């Protein structure tokens, strides 16, 4: 999928419920992969210094017809990555119902011990864990597609701000 | 969109007609300081999912033992010798628009359960307070017989609402119904409801949650899921030692 | 829940300005000092002006579809000996003329056109530290176009293939004329080598449309791309 | 509902919230009396429609060259040396509640697409202004070999947004998603953008429009229309004289 | 009479002239709303008790990680991705009127330990954070050989303050005497100091208690115990998820 138009793509379907999560990504706006190439992650590569809560939307793109209940949670860090829903719910998080809303905007508000994370992996500003879970479950009707798909974004809230100025890794000139 | 603590939720009940609220100075039994954990405990625990068959009798769990393996709301549960809080019950079960079925959700303070056995109220601890996973009822009444090793367990009878009493009538109790062709989630917003202003948790439970199938899944073919988020509300907690460690199994 | 925070942090570096409020290398002009006659020594070097020479001033204003700023360049010029056994040099002179579109383009080292009458010219004396100039904004537009998505001419019916065609993208909206570099002094016996970087610094700055950066390696002026079209890395779905 | 001149259409996004406008005396270049059409020229063009299948990898327009040949608007613009608009671009796709995908629809300012080949800024006029019937965008990029009749065509890959940027960051662009399970079309109000107050419309494209699926179409058994349908809006012309005719093909 | 929670004990020494406090809005990083447990987890826990002898060299403790399995405190603190308190250290030392000696108990801010070995800031995790036990003062420096397997401990001297720093000037940190004839307990107040508003208390030990013999402990025929109870005072987390578990021995 990667370098593809899938990649922007998560497949969820309406399998029984599991505890497993959909979607796993590390609160790294400017270092983690999924998140270093979106506008904000661009953004902060030009930068050292980032601080601000952020915002995750998921757009669901099932038929309307579908139902179905997830889990989005924000871990901060310092304790094992929410390897299942058990663990995930007791981070801050929301339950989104894709029948209702197909959008579910989760706010990723800042925490830190720094007053600014720096714009690379770095463990004493490591920002945390992003995860998704099915909550019940997607649920479709007979002579419906059984498999669809979700669309993440990301940007910045209104508190967020940068420091320290500084070339990106993004592009380079060879000879 | 109801929100406590770090948890967030996106047709609802109050129990009574009565919000959970702390205990009034004039009601305080305990002298000591209540500790008030707020946030940290007061926040929404998703239970383990159950499943809701064509055959499912039902469902019951109990307040505060659902929640006692829950973070640091069981940490304070089982850290105090007093324990108080209100709960917000969320279930979720949605389905298709071509599903049919109904659930009834009934908030019952001091729900009693009937035993398994001719010796009266036998059933054991642990079986009282199977936590998060709660019980289920049983279409009929099976009397157990093993005498070397009685089961001591809850034989919940569905029409007799697990207590005796015809199931049509615990609509008295709180209660919302879950139909599917019209919504998908019930909420219901129980006040602490006791005889004290405030009793251990860890003996007594305070309210008990019976999901029974009042119209029995169908689909023109199947199963659904059918989640609780449970928030202890205006918790307190008072007589702090040593953690209190129950015997299980 | 949250709790009340009285924030303090500020925006002050993110701004347009701040953003572009740094010299970048935008050229690297080599030029000899050597004697006219060795026929491999470039004794002087014609520049276009252009940002589309290095990548990272690039992709910094292509963030941007539109673009109005003052522009301040500085010459950093270094020189070198290319031999040992010719003896040595006095300090060099450099001359650096800036030639507008349509002005007489040197054709030699020491032809009519560095007489620089109406052309500005920088007479850069070498250890000076390095020279400096600025310029307004000098686009016949109301603003830079750094996306022209256009010709300069549209071809006709009846014209033949060759005539109508010109380069996708290219407009005279960017024709800034071009930097003439060369060494004043008359040649020492020892050919000497130097180099002059530009360096640009936007001020003033305003910018319109936002667009997604650059993210495959930029080829040719234009949005064309060949290579590393593949810049995201592999992770799994479900691996923090 | 939606009226320009003698046409009517029955979510909304005005670009950069700024509604076009004719020049202000203030910020007009030419002098010479402008030519404004009104309803004549400022109306509502269908496009020829486009089908939208499993396998789509999107399609691109450049305005003003898709509506080079819609009547007056067509005639104005290629009788005058300078012409200015806005637009307002509707995209119109339904499907059944059982159908999903979703269309992000862009309006870029200056949207430079991609070539071909190894010669830089190659791709000649008529395959850069290809008419209403635009031009689709591909998985992957195929470098033309051919060196005897170079196609001198657009290859803008759809991941790399036709232009060497990542396709997910194109929504910093104006922009609407038409998700099938929520809605079936896209409103964009483009004011006139540009450098100059106006410009030769034959030479330059002031805006584009790429549509991309975002999430594929799927049915439970399929190919579903999509319409464009784009007025200009806010129309003046300048600089009378024969009429221009580009070459083709 | 120190009274703190359920808690109370019956020469004082605030550091820095300080009280410990909570974090001001003007001071606070992060948003999310704090958990202040308040008496539950601010109450004076009782560590082991070590044993003064004539050839003792010292002890040596850190906070928070002294208290990191009392109770609701450890709870607190281990579900938190953020934790800040101050502390009231009680060093309890009695003895006759016959016996001599004298303890300097030393609150050090940021009391990083040397290491054992020739590798850099080699001492790993579970060394560094011993919990209640603390650890003990060295006479001499003994440079860990073992390569195979290191023991990637402290090697703090007792003259050089285990940092390399001369002993006799560890008083410029905040500081009470125990004198055996004159006084049987120091108290030490500390606020919460740090470089931030708050941090891990996980990564983080904010305090170092070093309590060092400055006079051996004699009598004329001998060992006599010290006892610290430590207080965590004005206590705040942030960040609740699942609770960390750190990696023991
Ligand atoms: C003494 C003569 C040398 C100094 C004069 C240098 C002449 C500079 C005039 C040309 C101005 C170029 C401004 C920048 C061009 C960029 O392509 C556009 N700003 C792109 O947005």
């Amino acid at each position: 999928r990667k370098n593809t138009m899938d990649m922007y793509r998560v497949e969820l379907n309406d399998a029984a419920h599991s505890d497993t999560p959909i979607l796993c990504f590390s609160l790294s706006p400017a270092s983690d992969p999924r998140l270093a190439h979106t506008m904000l992650g661009e953004i902060l590569n030009y930068y050292t210094h980032w601080a601000g809560s952020l915002k995750f939307t998921f757009l669901f793109c099932g038929s309307m017809m579908a139902t179905g209940k997830l889990l989005v949670s924000y871990a901060p860090p310092g304790a094992e990555a929410p390897k299942s829903r058990k663990e995930a719910m007791l981070g801050t998080h929301v339950i989104w119902d894709i029948g209702l809303q197909s959008s579910c905007t989760m706010v990723v508000p800042w925490i830190s011990n720094t007053t600014y994370r720096l714009t690379i992996n770095d463990s004493f500003t490591e920002g945390g864990y992003i995860s998704m879970f099915y909550q019940t479950r997607v649920v479709v009707p007979l002579s419906t597609p059984r498999k669809m798909d979700i669309l993440g974004f990301v940007s910045a809230c209104n508190d967020f701000s940068v420091r320290l100025l500084r070339d990106t890794t993004h592009i380079s000139q060879e000879a | 969109q109801l929100t406590l603590g770090n948890s967030t939720i996106t047709n609802s009940v109050v129990a009574y007609g009565r919000w959970p609220e702390y205990i009034k100075d004039s009601e305080a039994n305990p002298v000591d300081q209540p500790t008030e954990p707020d946030v940290a405990a007061c926040r929404f625990y998703t239970l383990d999912t159950v499943t809701w068959r064509k055959e499912s009798r039902g469902w019951w769990w109990k307040l505060p033992d659902a929640l006692k393996d829950m973070g640091l709301f069981g940490q304070n549960m089982f850290y105090h010798y007093l324990g108080r809080a209100g709960y917000t019950v969320h279930v979720q079960c949605n389905a298709s628009k071509f599903h049919q079925g109904a659930l009834g959700v009934f908030a019952v303070p001091e729900m009693c359960l009937a035993g398994d056995s001719t010796t009266h109220m036998f059933t054991k601890y642990e079986n009282a307070n199977p936590g998060e996973k709660g019980g289920e009822f049983k279409g009929s009444f099976t009397l157990d017989t093993n005498a070397t090793n009685p089961a001591r367990n809850f034989c919940p009878v569905d029409y007799l609402f697990g207590s005796g009493v015809l199931a049509g009538n615990a609509f008295v109790y709180p209660h919302q119904i879950i139909n599917l062709r019209t919504n998908n989630c019930a909420t219901l917003v129980l006040p602490y409801v006791n005889s004290l202003s405030i009793d251990s948790m860890t003996k007594h439970n305070n309210w008990g949650i019976a999901i029974l199938p009042l119209a029995p899944l169908d689909f023109a073919t199947t199963e659904i899921p059918i989640t609780l988020t449970i928030a202890p509300m205006c918790c307190e907690f008072n007589g702090l030692r040593n953690i209190t460690v129950p015997r299980t199994q | 829940q949250t709790r009340h925070v009285i924030q303090k942090r500020t925006r002050s570096e993110s701004t347009v300005e701040s953003f572009f409020a740094r010299g970048a290398c935008v050229a690297i002009i080599e030029v000899d000092n050597d004697a006219p006659t060795k026929r491999a020594s470039k004794l002087f070097s014609v520049w276009k002006i252009t940002y589309k020479d290095t990548v990272q001033l690039r992709r910094k204003l292509e963030f941007f579809t539109y673009s109005r700023f003052d522009m301040e360049l500085t010459f950093v010029v270094t020189s070198n000996y290319t031999d040992a056994n010719n003896g040595h040099a006095l300090n060099q002179v450099y001359q650096i003329m800036f030639i507008p579109p349509g002005a007489p383009i040197p054709g030699k080292w020491n032809d009519y056109t560095w007489q620089t009458s109406s052309n500005p010219s920088v007479f850069y004396t070498y250890g000076a530290p390095p020279a400096r100039i600025s310029v307004p904004y000098v686009g016949i537009a109301n603003a830079y176009s750094h996306f022209y998505d256009g010709f300069a001419k549209v071809p006709l019916a009846g014209q033949a293939s060759t005539e109508g065609d010109s380069l996708y993208g290219a407009a005279s909206l960017n024709d800034f004329g071009s930097l003439a570099v060369r060494v004043v002094n008359d040649h020492n016996p020892t050919k000497l080598t130097s180099k002059i970087r530009v360096y640009m610094k936007p001020k003033h700055v305003r910018v319109w449309c936002p667009r997604p950066p650059r993210a495959v390696p930029y080829y040719g002026p234009g949005v064309d791309y060949k290579d590393g079209l593949a810049p995201l890395p592999e992770k799994g779905l479900t691996t923090y």
